[PDB]
Order: structure tokens, then C-alpha cells, then sequence
């Protein structure tokens, strides 16, 4: 929780130890805030059972500033990397049932939580 | 890319925005002495329908999202595709 | 032969060819200047700029995630924001990096 904190937030794994509010803070609506996971993947960052079926939609570092539409932003909280895109699902995927079933599960998912 | 044209014709686009208000849909000629037209859509549909046109000459349909003012609004920009 | 997102560009591989070229669309990439679209992860500058591309864990835990659906297909969206350390010695040169890479395709 001390050493894994020591890194800029965008470098942060989120495990069991070190989870994804303490990594990433809450889910939230407010622009800078993120919204994915429920409450089972927020606890267990990577060592969720699934990870590796939503890691697979994360981008590389090439890809990361490939794709996106990329920004600068300068307020009063300071500068700030902006970034936007899309990744296209493979429907041809054998899986692609079950890949919009988990990612279902985790968008937006803090909005139903109990 | 993104915009599809299904004959019978039905654009259709994914929201790829933040806080989208309404869209802005401009249509003509690719080339053209003629100025696009516009036309606008509410912020719930993501489809519209284009009557009228001319078979055998391409047309650009550009897609404007009016939005919300975020960290995004500085990056942002149209959707478009050409078809005949 | 990857998917899109795991596509790695190099020296063979062009930044176009790899993430198409750069443009004002909204679904297109606007980031690099000729020499990097020309050398990817080659271009001597790449770790100063990849610094602050997210890990996985990163990109699921900050960004805001939407999926949509339409006849092109299944797209899931993501938008976020990766705040720059401005106590940082070499910020300064963090920014000028990053400007100068963004809207770069407009000027050549």
C-alpha cells in the first residue's frame, strides 16, 4: 500500500492489497472521476478472476496515443492529458458473446451498487 | 469508419462523445457548387433518415455533436462518410 | 495480425499504417509530428512520451468506460484525463514534448 502508491497514477496496479479506490479513488460522474467496475473487481484490481478478459481491451502504449483523440488541458487543478476513443469488438470473436457480458457487469456498474 | 448508410436511406453512428446536447448532420455533393445542407437531431437518437439525393453522384454525411462544455470539447470533431 | 489496440508501431510498422493517419475526425488519431508516425516506438523521445500512457489496470480505473452499438458494430468508448506533476524538474519539457506532438498533421 506504501510502495505501490509511490507511482504516478497512471503507472498503478490495482491488486487485493492495494485496491482500485485506494489506486485510482471512487467511482463518481464528476469528469475526472472513473466509472468502471463493480464491487468485486474494485476490491480485487488484477486479481480479479477476470482480469485478463478486460485487460485485453486495454491499450498499448503505441496504440494508447495512436488511436485516441489527445489533449492538453490548463485549469486551476493543474495540466492534464486528455484522451478519448473507441475499440472495436471482433464479433467474429467466439467470445464476443461473453466479452459485452463481463464489460456489461462493470460500466457504470457503482450506480446500482446497494 | 463509424457512420453506416443502410439502403432503405438510414445513417446510423455510434455516440462517441461526452455529454452530447444534439446533433448537427450536414449533407451534399463530394465537390459541389452547392453548399452542404443541416439539418439537426436530438441527442437520444443516433440514426436519421436522408430523402431526396441523386443516384450516380457521391455524397459526404457529416456528423456534428453539440455538446457539453469538458476537457473533451478541445478535441472533438465531426464523423463523416461518402457514399452514392 | 493484433487487434488494433495491441498494435505496437516501430521503424516497419508506421504509425499510419498501424492506426491510419492523422486527422480532425473524431475517430481518428490527431497525435504525432512526421518523425514520430515515422518510427513509433523507434522515435528517440518515446519514453519521455510514454510515461504517461496507462497500464491496463490504469486505463480501467481512471478513464470513464461506455460501450455502443450500431451496424458498424460493438464499440467500447473511453475517455480520462492523466494529470501532469508540475513540481517535476522537467514538466516544462514534458508539455513542449506533448504540444508539439498534438495537431502536429495540420502544419505538413
Amino acid at each position: 500500500a506504501a510502495e505501490a502508491s509511490k507511482k504516478p497514477r497512471q503507472k498503478r496496479t490495482a491488486t487485493k492489497a492495494y485496491n482500485v479506490t485506494q489506486a485510482f479513488g471512487r467511482r463518481g460522474p464528476e469528469q475526472t472521476q472513473g466509472n468502471f467496475g463493480d464491487q468485486e473487481l474494485i476490491r480485487q484490481g488484477t486479481d480479479y478472476k477476470h482480469w485478463p478478459q478486460i485487460a485485453q481491451f486495454a491499450p498499448s502504449a503505441s496504440a494508447f496515443f495512436g488511436m485516441s483523440r489527445i489533449g492538453m488541458e490548463v485549469t486551476p487543478s493543474g495540466t492534464w492529458l486528455t484522451y478519448t476513443g473507441a475499440i472495436k469488438l471482433d464479433d467474429k470473436d467466439p467470445n464476443f458473446k461473453d466479452q459485452v457480458i463481463l464489460l456489461n457487469k462493470h460500466i457504470d456498474a457503482y450506480k446500482t451498487f446497494p | 469508419e463509424v457512420v453506416v448508410a443502410t439502403p432503405t436511406h438510414l445513417i446510423s453512428w455510434p455516440n462517441l462523445w461526452y455529454k452530447v446536447r444534439y446533433y448537427r448532420i450536414t449533407y451534399g455533393e463530394t465537390g459541389g457548387n452547392s453548399p452542404v445542407q443541416e439539418f439537426t437531431v436530438p441527442g437520444s437518437k443516433s440514426t436519421a433518415t436522408i430523402s431526396g439525393l441523386k443516384p450516380g453522384v457521391d455524397y459526404t454525411i457529416t456528423v456534428y455533436a453539440v455538446t457539453k462544455r469538458s476537457f473533451w470539447s478541445n478535441s472533438a470533431g465531426p464523423i463523416s462518410i461518402n457514399y452514392r
